[PDB]
């Protein structure tokens, strides 16, 4: 599973290089915070989602 | 005079229905994130606990939400009984009252090979109940047919209550469906609109909470293997060491230093 | 944003223009708080990375971990690091929990709500509204008692504290009789400064430090729901300046006491400090000094007691200016020391001479040789020792940066208060863009 | 150390803390992208 | 001993009251002063020309 | 030298990673 | 108007009809200064040797036993005091408490009062007349400086002994032993208050003549140019522009200041800021966070050390080191 | 020819971080190599 | 020694006295501008 955990950190840390400089970008633009709004919510939803997935795993893993 | 009123002095009876019915009735995401109008126009706002949240678009009209709603309501009645019923009997036993099947997912088994139970009539003395299994299984399947057939026949036979005292079968009808009132209002707290049409709030809000209790009170049991009193006093007793990534480890974790 | 034209502030004071503008304002703050759980996360993650076994906790430059240690996360008895994992739990939990506060700083201050008075009159407030302060005031008041509370909570519930002085040496300990009699309480509060004193840097027992803080989360609390059901009186209406500059100066000076508290509190406190990861203290590292040449000197063959200095004092012991046997030295302005390797040497009277020269044991020889090498003495750029030594060692304690840091910082944020203030009096009165050319009033005034 | 599954990792970790003080740098670029205004 | 002293020097007392006698200083004086001051405060309030009522004191 | 060669490839994006932002909201007239 | 005793007592201390403004800071910084005054004038006049190190070794620093205007200072508390509290009356005796240096407490104790109430009495007399409130501000660089020698050095090195003496020639012994110590010229805040200092220097010299040189003609050559300026004057009494003109020639156009709003300012926060690092360095200083410490930092190639000019203050650093509290130290290690 | 203009805050940016690299690079040389005691 | 203890406590407590109740007698409000 340590192959499989380090693919899920990996993961999770160029999602969030993608929200870091993606959420400002379609804030400060002013229509993307009305029409962009949905796949925010997806980067959201999806860091999220590793976030859990690197807690569990990494019960597994050390 | 009013059979309603205010738990803090006078004037202090504010029933807000705004917050909850309406076009300005709270909704699952804030103001910022979901826009009042893209909420599905079926959720209008009439029913208690709109919160404008169906994704999957399952209730497509007013007849399959009235469906639902019907069944919401009762999954949620069933859920707050057996919530308070799966945990407060265990809560009992682990603090020293005799208690045969304390953990809700243990005590079929205890009936099993002729053992009873007892119950315990909390406040006051408890009791040897001699009901074997062949007669439990038999009574409680004949009072529930019977009551649940009553309420999808929606009519009844004539009995006591008392709240209307003594009634006949001509008060199960104009009952509704999901809110009967009556008989089942001994203590007609219903009889404030205002008042009522707030407490519909309450009641599936605790329902929905007791709902995804009893999921976790269920899924737990699997994972963890203890009735919910023990994970939760585990939980408190010591928290980092015991939750669910804990568990998971299933194996003493070498120190890093 | 906005911008000079329509502000009348300077980029360089472009912070002001938030200060109407609520919703904003929020968005300003969440955004600093995730910074702050940022930099815990942060750091906490780099000295678990950096951190080798070999040395103790104050030889590596870790400030981060002391903290967590001092609460009683992978430490054994004796002051000794057996697992780091709660180190790095703690830095991953503010890492992820700053990047949700980030994002909440992001929204509120980019694209959120300018002003809340309008769409969320629960949060919106306006300065002038003396009674909506006090709320957000006595709000705020009840999360710190909270906070206070899950020290105790850890202290005698969850583990425990790691307590300095506990018999059969130092280990991480449960609290059952925390020390919460008023006497003991308001002893420490009003007590003096001054050496000896202390006032509340003195506090020397786990039992008062979670006893204070029994004190702190229950008066928080009593204060936060006095404070929400409540508006300031008359007496309280005539006295302050009530406006939002104001209420960030009375903070600063504050803060400003508060961090001048924490410089000395590294500095001298050996119990919310122990020395065993934050390292010795100036007097501890002084007094370990004349215990080491105490010790090796009489395996040489001398009677300490009766050893004569040049000038004529004791050379190893002498008495304090209140009959106490203490070391002698220039030590003898540290008398007033106590540490856990010492206090088992030392009787109602002062050191026992009997216990120094038979029953001093090997541990407390190693601890005072230990503390004498790692003094708090370094230079800017980490060089071990007095000013006058080569560049050999590579140490400088954490007391050294954690009193000289949040000493500046106490400083500057006591410049706070005086600007902060100042302002806050003028804008309210109305000169703080400068004197009426037709009004000006010394004009109006009898000449001296 | 970190735990042995986040080694990989670790040169990450060595620059995380001096991200803070970019945020200061940030707004000072910010500032001048829009000419100070 | 040869000499008597007070001998309260880093004891750790409340207020630095080594004897009963200090109370009575430190209290009857704010006691008086914050006498006078009771006594004054609406005429000081009265030179605002307002009513310290809930919009009272420097405001911006 | 791979540790230092991947601190400073990680020093590169963060470094980078805030002016990036700022350039782009220029360059697609954002409101910055 | 005011017939109560208290709101007549309140109108005249807040008076600004008074010669000298009192103010609420100054019902604290009047007597603390008047107590600080007199007790100072009393001891550097006749106050008996008192014995600073602890070492019952008495220092005369009274005029009255030996010492001149120079020499004079009032001796430091004894190193066996330490940093506990020594008023009169936790000593014996008054030559107990002389003996012990007695007055050197009561004068810096009273002294940091009366400095922190004469900062809020600037701001206080701002307000009252209507003023921007920031000259105490200003003030509160040289009351830090003041505040780091006699109080927070103490309180870091454990003893009000290895304070400030109150005296010129026991100036010098501060900062020389403070020197060998902590090598505070390698301090990068000694650094900046030298900048501020020489550059306030440089920017008192640089304005005073740069006005002086501007002065609009008024007068003839038989009067004072100052004759030239009346108190009260609404215009101005030199030209900013010519003098503009002649610094902007002297180096460039764009080092020179057009705005005297600016320019002021930058008087002023160039010194303060420059004082505030250097009494932020000696705080620093008091917890032992000394200086660069550059010694043997250049080896050859087979490890022989080669000397740099730190390696030289390093000598003579190691010479004030072993001669400072020659009888004081029974120990290798100067940890105190 | 080509029609455009560097923006000035660019400039700075660049120059500004040239800078920094540059005060980096002999802060790292200070504890490396000549002058480091090592 | 406390005979002289009592009256610095005295004196000391006048000052701080007059320092306290003189900003909470309307101090804000003794500006010279309106
Ligand atoms: C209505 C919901 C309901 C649910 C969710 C369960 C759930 C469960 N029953 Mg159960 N029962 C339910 C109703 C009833 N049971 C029983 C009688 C029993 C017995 C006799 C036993 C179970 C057992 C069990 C458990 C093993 C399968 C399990 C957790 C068995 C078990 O393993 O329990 C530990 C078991 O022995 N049930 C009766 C009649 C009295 C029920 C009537 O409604
Ligand atoms: C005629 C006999 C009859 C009996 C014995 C019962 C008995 C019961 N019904 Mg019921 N019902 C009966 C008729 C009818 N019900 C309904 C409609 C409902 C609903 C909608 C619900 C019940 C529920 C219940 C249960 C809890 C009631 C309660 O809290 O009461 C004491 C009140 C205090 C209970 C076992 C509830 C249930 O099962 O919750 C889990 C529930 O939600 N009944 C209708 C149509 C209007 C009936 C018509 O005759
Ligand atoms: C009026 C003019 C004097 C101003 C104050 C001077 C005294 C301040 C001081 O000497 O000390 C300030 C005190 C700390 O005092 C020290 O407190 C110490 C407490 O440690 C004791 O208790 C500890 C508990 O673990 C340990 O056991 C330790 O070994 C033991 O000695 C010692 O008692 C020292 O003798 C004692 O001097 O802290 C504090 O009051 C914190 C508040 C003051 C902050 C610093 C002042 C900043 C002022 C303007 C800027
Ligand atoms: C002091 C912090 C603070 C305060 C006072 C507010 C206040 C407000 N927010 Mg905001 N927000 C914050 C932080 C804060 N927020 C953070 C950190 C985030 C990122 C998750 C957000 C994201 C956010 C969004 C997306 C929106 C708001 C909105 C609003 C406005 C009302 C609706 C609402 O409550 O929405 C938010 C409700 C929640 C976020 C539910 C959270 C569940 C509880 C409250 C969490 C509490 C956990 C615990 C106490 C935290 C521990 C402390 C922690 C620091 C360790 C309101 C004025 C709405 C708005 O502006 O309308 C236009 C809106 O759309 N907020
Ligand atoms: C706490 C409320 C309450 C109470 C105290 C009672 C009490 C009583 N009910 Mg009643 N009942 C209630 C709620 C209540 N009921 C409700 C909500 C309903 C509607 C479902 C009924 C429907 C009902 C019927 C149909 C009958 C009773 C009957 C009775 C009496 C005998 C019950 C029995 O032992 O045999 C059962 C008894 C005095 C019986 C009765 O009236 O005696 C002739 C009977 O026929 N009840
Ligand atoms: C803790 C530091 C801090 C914080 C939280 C703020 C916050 C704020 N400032 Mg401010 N400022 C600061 C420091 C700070 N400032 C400093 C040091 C200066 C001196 C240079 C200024 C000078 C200044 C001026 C002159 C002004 C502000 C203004 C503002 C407000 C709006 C800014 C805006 O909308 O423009 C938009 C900014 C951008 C589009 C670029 C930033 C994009 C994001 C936020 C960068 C961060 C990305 C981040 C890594 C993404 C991760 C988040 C999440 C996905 C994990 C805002 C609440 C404005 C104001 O007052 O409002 C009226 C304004 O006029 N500030
Ligand atoms: C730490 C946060 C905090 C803050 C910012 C405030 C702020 C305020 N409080 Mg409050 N208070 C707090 C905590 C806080 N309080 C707590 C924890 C309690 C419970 C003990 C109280 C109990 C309390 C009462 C009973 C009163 C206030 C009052 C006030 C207002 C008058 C301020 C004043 O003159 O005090 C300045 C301090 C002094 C004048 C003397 C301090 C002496 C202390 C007790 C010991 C010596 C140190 C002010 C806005 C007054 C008010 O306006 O009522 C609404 C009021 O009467 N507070
Ligand atoms: C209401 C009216 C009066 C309330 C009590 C006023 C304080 C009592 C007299 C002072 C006193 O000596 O207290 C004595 C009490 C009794 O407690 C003893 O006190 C001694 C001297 O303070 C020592 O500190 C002892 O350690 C302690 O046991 O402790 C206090 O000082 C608490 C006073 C502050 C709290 C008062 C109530 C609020
Ligand atoms: C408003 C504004 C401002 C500010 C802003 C801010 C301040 C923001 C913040 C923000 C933030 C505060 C953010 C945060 C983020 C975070 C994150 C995103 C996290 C991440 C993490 C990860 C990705 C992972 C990690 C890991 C683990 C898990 C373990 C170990 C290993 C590692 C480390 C890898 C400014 C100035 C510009 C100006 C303008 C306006
Ligand atoms: C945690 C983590 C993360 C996150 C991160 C972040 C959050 C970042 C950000 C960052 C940032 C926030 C950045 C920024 C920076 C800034 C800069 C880089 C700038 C600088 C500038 C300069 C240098 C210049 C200035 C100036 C101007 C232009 C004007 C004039 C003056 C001068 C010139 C000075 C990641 C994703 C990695 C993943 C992993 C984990
Ligand atoms: C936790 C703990 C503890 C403690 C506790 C406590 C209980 C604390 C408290 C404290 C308190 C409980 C208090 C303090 C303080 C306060 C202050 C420091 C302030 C005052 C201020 C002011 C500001 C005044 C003002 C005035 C008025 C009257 C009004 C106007 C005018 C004037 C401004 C003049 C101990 C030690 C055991 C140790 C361990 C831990
Ligand atoms: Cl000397
Ligand atoms: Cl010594």
């Amino acid at each position: 599973m340590l192959l499989i955990f380090q693919l899920a950190l990996f993961a999770f840390i160029v999602v969030s290089f993608l929200l870091v400089v993606g959420v400002p970008v379609v804030l400060a633009t002013p229509e993307g915070w009305a029409e962009n709004k949905g796949t925010v919510f997806s980067g959201i939803g999806i860091w999220f989602l590793l976030v859990f997935l690197v807690g569990i795993l990494n019960s597994f893993v050390v | 005079v009013s059979r309603s009123g205010g738990w803090l002095g006078s004037d202090s009876q504010n029933i807000n229905l705004d917050k909850w019915y309406g076009p300005d009735r709270v909704l699952y995401l804030p103001g910022g994130l979901l826009a009042r109008d893209e909420i599905n126009p079926v959720l209008n706002g009439t029913l208690p606990g709109d919160y404008g949240y169906d994704p999957l678009g399952l209730a497509k009209d007013a007849e399959t939400l009235a469906k639902y709603r019907a069944n919401e309501l009762l999954h949620a009645r069933w859920a707050m009984l057996a919530a308070a019923g799966a945990i407060i009997p265990e809560g009992l036993a682990a603090n020293g009252a005799d208690v045969k099947g304390a953990t809700w997912f243990e005590t079929g088994a205890a009936m099993l090979n002729g053992g009873t139970l007892n119950w315990f009539a909390v406040p006051f003395v408890n009791f040897n109940n001699p009901l074997p299994l062949f007669a439990v299984v038999a009574i409680n399947v004949a009072l529930m047919a019977a009551a649940e057939n009553y309420r999808r026949t929606e009519d009844g036979p004539a009995g006591y209550a008392p709240g209307v005292g003594k009634f006949d079968e001509s008060v199960y009808s104009n009952m509704d469906n999901l809110y009967p009132g009556g008989p089942f209002d001994p203590l007609g707290l219903a009889d404030d609109p205002e008042v009522l049409a707030e407490l519909k709030v309450k009641e599936i809000k605790n329902g929905r909470l007791a709902m995804v209790s009893f999921l976790g009170f269920a899924v737990q049991a699997a994972v963890t293997g203890e009735g919910p009193y023990a994970n939760w006093s585990k939980h408190v007793a010591d928290p980092f060491g015991y939750n669910l990534l804990t568990i998971l480890s299933s194996e003493d974790r070498a120190a890093v230093l | 944003g906005r911008d000079q034209e329509s502000t009348g502030f300077a980029w360089w004071a472009g912070n002001a223009r938030l200060i109407n503008l609520s919703g904003k304002l929020l968005g300003a703050h969440v955004a600093h708080a995730g910074l702050i759980v940022f930099w815990a996360g942060a750091m906490n993650l780099f000295e678990v990375a950096h951190f080798v076994p070999e040395k103790p906790m104050y030889e590596q430059g870790l400030i981060l971990l002391p903290h967590l240690a001092t609460l009683g996360y992978g430490v054994g008895p004796g002051g000794e690091v057996i697992d780091t994992y709660p180190y790095f739990v703690s830095g991953v939990l503010h890492l992820i929990s700053s990047a949700v506060l980030g994002f909440g700083g992001v929204y509120h201050s980019l694209v959120g709500p300018e002003t809340l008075e309008e769409s969320f009159p629960f949060f919106g407030y306006v300065w002038k509204d003396k009674n909506k302060m006090t709320t957000i005031l006595g709000i705020h008041l009840i999360v710190l008692g909270l906070g206070a509370w899950l020290l105790v909570w850890k202290a005698m519930y969850f583990g425990g504290i790691y307590d300095t002085w506990a018999p059969g040496g130092g280990d991480v300990r449960i609290i059952t009789n925390p020390t919460v009699s008023p006497g003991v309480i308001f002893g420490y509060l009003f007590r003096s400064p001054f050496g000896g004193d202390g006032w509340i840097v003195s506090v020397d027992n786990m039992e008062d430090v979670i006893g204070g803080h029994i004190w702190i989360g229950t008066l928080c609390i009593f204060g936060g729901i006095w404070h929400i059901l409540t508006k300031p009186w008359a007496w309280a209406r005539r006295a302050f300046v009530w406006s939002g500059e104001a209420y960030l100066s009375y903070s600063l000076g504050a803060i400003s006491i508060m961090g001048f508290t924490a410089c000395c509190m590294a500095w001298f406190n050996t119990t919310a400090y122990p020395s065993e990861f934050y390292g010795p203290t100036g007097p501890e590292a002084s007094q370990s000094q004349t215990f080491t040449f105490l010790v090796r000197d009489q395996r040489l063959g001398a009677n300490v007691a009766s050893a004569q200095g040049p000038t004529g004092l004791g050379k190893y012991l002498m008495r304090s200016p209140t009959g106490e046997i203490i070391f002698g030295g220039e030590t003898m302005r540290f008398w007033d020391f106590r540490g856990p390797w010492l206090e088992p040497l030392r009787g109602p009277n002062g050191l026992d001479l009997n216990k120094l020269k038979n029953d001093i044991q090997p541990w407390q020889e190693r601890r005072a040789a230990e503390y004498m090498t790692h003094a708090p003495l370094g230079s800017l750029n980490s060089v071990g020792g007095v000013a006058t030594e080569i560049n050999a060692v590579n140490y400088v304690s954490p007391r050294s940066w954690l009193a000289t840091s949040h000493f500046c910082l106490g400083f500057f944020f006591f410049v706070g208060h005086l600007w902060h203030a100042g302002r806050a009096r003028a804008a309210a009165a109305g000169f703080e863009k400068g004197i009426d050319r037709d009004n000006e009033p010394v004009l109006s005034m009898r000449p001296l | 150390k970190l735990p042995e599954a986040y080694a990989p990792f670790d040169p990450i970790v060595d620059v995380l803390p001096v991200i803070p003080v970019l945020f200061l740098l940030l707004a000072l670029v910010w500032q001048a992208s829009v000419s100070f205004r | 001993l040869v000499d008597d002293r007070l001998a309260g020097e880093g004891t750790g007392k409340i207020l630095g009251i080594n004897d009963p006698s200090l109370f009575w200083a430190i209290t009857i004086v704010f006691t008086i002063v914050w006498g006078v001051f009771y006594v004054s405060t609406r005429e000081i309030d009265a030179a605002s020309d307002r009513e310290n009522d809930d919009d009272f004191g420097l405001t911006l | 030298n791979l540790e230092i060669v991947l601190q400073l490839t990680a020093l590169l994006f963060i470094v980078a990673a805030g002016p990036l932002v700022i350039v782009l909201l220029s360059s697609r007239g954002g409101n910055l | 108007e005011s017939t109560s005793l208290w709101a007549r007592f309140c109108e005249w201390v807040t008076s600004t009809e008074n010669r000298l403004y009192i103010g609420w800071f100054g019902v604290l910084m009047i007597p603390t200064l008047l107590t600080a005054t007199s007790v100072f004038i009393i001891a550097f006049i006749a106050a008996p040797p008192v014995d600073i190190d602890g070492i019952r070794e008495p220092v005369s620093g009274s005029l009255l036993y030996g010492n001149n205007i120079i020499t004079g200072a009032i001796i430091p508390t004894s190193n066996a005091i330490g940093l506990h509290f020594y008023p009169i009356w936790e000593a014996a005796s008054l030559d107990e408490w002389l003996y012990n240096g007695g007055p050197y407490q009561l004068i810096v104790c009273h002294f940091f009062l009366g400095v922190c109430s004469y900062m809020g009495r600037e701001w206080e007399l701002s307000f009252r007349l209507g003023m921007r409130p920031w000259i105490a501000v200003a003030y509160s660089a040289p009351v830090a400086a003041a505040t780091a020698v006699f109080i927070i050095y103490p309180l870091g090195q454990g003893s009000f002994s290895d304070g400030m003496p109150l005296g010129i020639s026991g100036t010098f012994n501060f900062m020389i032993v403070f020197q060998a110590e902590h090598n505070i010229l390698m301090h990068p805040f000694h650094m900046l208050g030298v900048a501020g200092v020489f550059g306030g220097s440089l920017f008192s010299a640089m304005h005073g003549s740069l006005v002086t040189s501007s002065l609009i003609r008024e007068t003839t050559e038989n009067e004072s140019a100052n004759e030239g300026y009346k108190f009260g004057q609404e215009e101005e009494t030199y030209n900013i522009v010519a003098a503009h003109g002649y610094f902007g020639r002297l180096i460039f156009q764009y080092a020179s200041f057009n705005n005297s709003r600016s320019l002021h300012f930058f008087l002023a926060a160039w010194p303060v800021v420059g004082i505030w690092f250097t009494a932020l360095g000696i705080s620093t200083m008091a917890f032992n966070l000394n200086g660069f410490n550059f010694n043997q930092s250049v080896v050859d190639s087979q490890g022989r050390v080669i000397n740099t000019w730190a390696d030289i203050i390093n000598r003579a650093n190691l010479g004030m080191e072993v001669m400072h509290e020659r009888n004081a130290h029974n120990f290798p290690l100067d940890l105190a | 020819g080509t029609t455009g203009r560097i923006p000035l805050w660019l400039v700075g940016t660049v120059a500004g971080v040239a800078v920094i690299a540059l005060v980096g690079i002999f802060f790292y040389g200070s504890y490396v190599g000549l002058g480091s005691s090592l | 020694m406390l005979t002289l203890k009592i009256f610095v406590y005295t004196v000391v407590t006048f000052f701080v006295s007059l320092f306290i109740f003189g900003f909470l007698s309307n101090d804000p409000g003794r500006n010279p501008g309106q």
